[PDB]
């Protein structure tokens, strides 16, 4: 799994 | 290494010992790496001293809460360690005892002494159609080793382990998904956010304020209807599972890594949840269900919470992908979440940027335990893990 935000 | 570019250079003392493609390999065959095994190792794999394996029961209230702490205080972060998910018993009860679920597979490690639970793996079987193949395999998910722990290689030794323990049931290739590239991705997807409360997200630094724009422009931007547009939609109830089943096989097969979902396994995946799963079909005129959409519940912690929607699955037949979406956006917006994720996989870019997704920084790597075939592109992706 992975975790991501707004770039 | 979370770029193809930063795992050139280097060297992968576990993987290389795995059966798995080579990074700079490219493929252009499809099968098993080495034979199935005939003889396997009864003895479960020496852990380092003052550790021990445990089988965790989910049944036991008690057990489930030791996993969600474990996972809730060292599983998976932003990179910039702003948030970390925050799993609930009732997620992961839905995510780890699918239908053919088997305790073993439930992995533990405890210290000896005290029993504290340190660490974590599991496995799930699941049909998998890959190219032209089907197989049975498990998907691999929740690796997590404390943080007091990190770096001493127990995660190779949980590898092993729960490798042998999905042998011993006569199991022998695995998919799994990863931030970081290792040996050797069948494809490579991207994760995209779609804001839904801009105020919240901007507050908490999940997003910034765009360049030379203010916050009553960045909420009008994100405004949404307050109902969806598309006619005949509605939960998903008992009656719809074997057209759910049926929509969701004839829709798959267009793609070249997907699951094979009995009619049992699209009622635990897709029967509405609360909090976890929710699933919306449209009934049309006639009375046939033609479309759906779904999205599971993940939210995080603000290392509040961030609540946060994860596409699942969404098959359209007679209403446009791009109305189905907005229609989720709608629904996940009524529902009180503050984002929805959604990845770069299956139809879904034909949909990201007109929907005002933002791309986001992480890479969601894909991986075949065992199985060597060319690589694929996103869009060519449908399977999707929690
Ligand atoms: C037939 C059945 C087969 C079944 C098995 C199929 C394979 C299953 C494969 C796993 C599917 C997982 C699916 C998910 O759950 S993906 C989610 C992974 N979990 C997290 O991100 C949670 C937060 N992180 C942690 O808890 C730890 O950092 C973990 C436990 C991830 C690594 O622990 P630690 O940080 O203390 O490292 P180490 O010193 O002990 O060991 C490092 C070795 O392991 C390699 N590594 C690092 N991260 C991952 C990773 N995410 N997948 C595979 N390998 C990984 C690493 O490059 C090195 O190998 P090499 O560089 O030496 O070669
Ligand atoms: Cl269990
Ligand atoms: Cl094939």
């Amino acid at each position: 799994a992975s975790f991501s935000k707004p770039r | 290494a979370k770029t193809m570019e930063e795992a050139s250079k280097r060297s992968y003392q576990f993987w290389d010992t795995q059966p798995v493609p080579k990074l700079g390999e490219v493929v252009n065959t499809h099968g098993p790496v080495e034979p199935d095994k005939d003889n396997i190792r009864q003895e479960p794999y020496t852990l380092p001293q003052g550790f021990t394996w445990d089988a965790l029961d989910l049944g036991d209230r008690g057990v489930l809460k030791e996993l969600y702490t474990l996972l809730n205080e060292n599983y998976v972060e932003d990179d910039d360690n702003m948030f970390r998910f925050d799993y609930s018993p009732e997620f992961l009860l839905w995510a780890l005892r699918p239908p053919g679920w088997l305790p073993q597979w439930h992995c533990g490690v405890r210290v000896v002494s005290s029993r504290k639970l340190v660490g974590f793996i599991s496995a799930i079987p699941a049909n998998i159609h890959i190219y032209d193949t089907e197989k049975k395999m498990v998907e691999i998910n929740f690796l997590c080793v404390h943080k007091k722990l990190r770096s001493k290689r127990v995660a190779p030794v949980l590898i092993r382990e729960i490798t042998r323990r999905v042998h011993l049931e006569g199991i022998f290739q695995a998919v799994y998904t990863a931030g970081v590239v290792l040996p050797k991705p069948v494809g490579t997807c991207r994760y995209w956010h779609r804001s839904l409360n801009p105020r919240k997200l901007i507050e908490v630094k999940f997003s910034h304020l765009s360049r030379n724009m203010t916050m009553q422009r960045t909420m009008k931007l994100y405004r949404l209807p307050e109902t969806p547009k598309t006619a005949g939609l509605r939960p998903m109830e008992t009656k719809d599972i074997p057209v759910v089943h049926q929509l969701l096989t004839r829709y798959l097969k267009q793609f070249h890594l997907t699951p094979v979902m009995s009619q049992e396994e699209v009622e635990h995946w897709f029967y509405p949840q609360e909090n976890i799963i929710d699933t919306f079909v449209v009934e049309n005129a006639n009375g046939e269900v033609t479309d759906f959409l779904s999205f599971y519940t993940l939210p995080s912690t603000i290392m509040k919470s961030l609540k946060a929607a994860y596409s699942f699955y969404n098959v359209h037949t007679q209403t446009p992908l791009l109305d189905l979406m907005s229609d989720a956006l709608v629904l996940a917006k009524m529902k009180g979440f503050d984002v929805f994720n959604a990845l770069d996989l299956m139809e879904n870019k034909t949909f990201l940027e007109k929907l005002k997704f933002g791309i986001g920084d992480g890479n969601l790597q894909y991986y075949l335990y065992n199985w060597k075939c060319p690589s694929m592109g996103a869009e060519k992706v449908g399977l999707v893990l929690q």
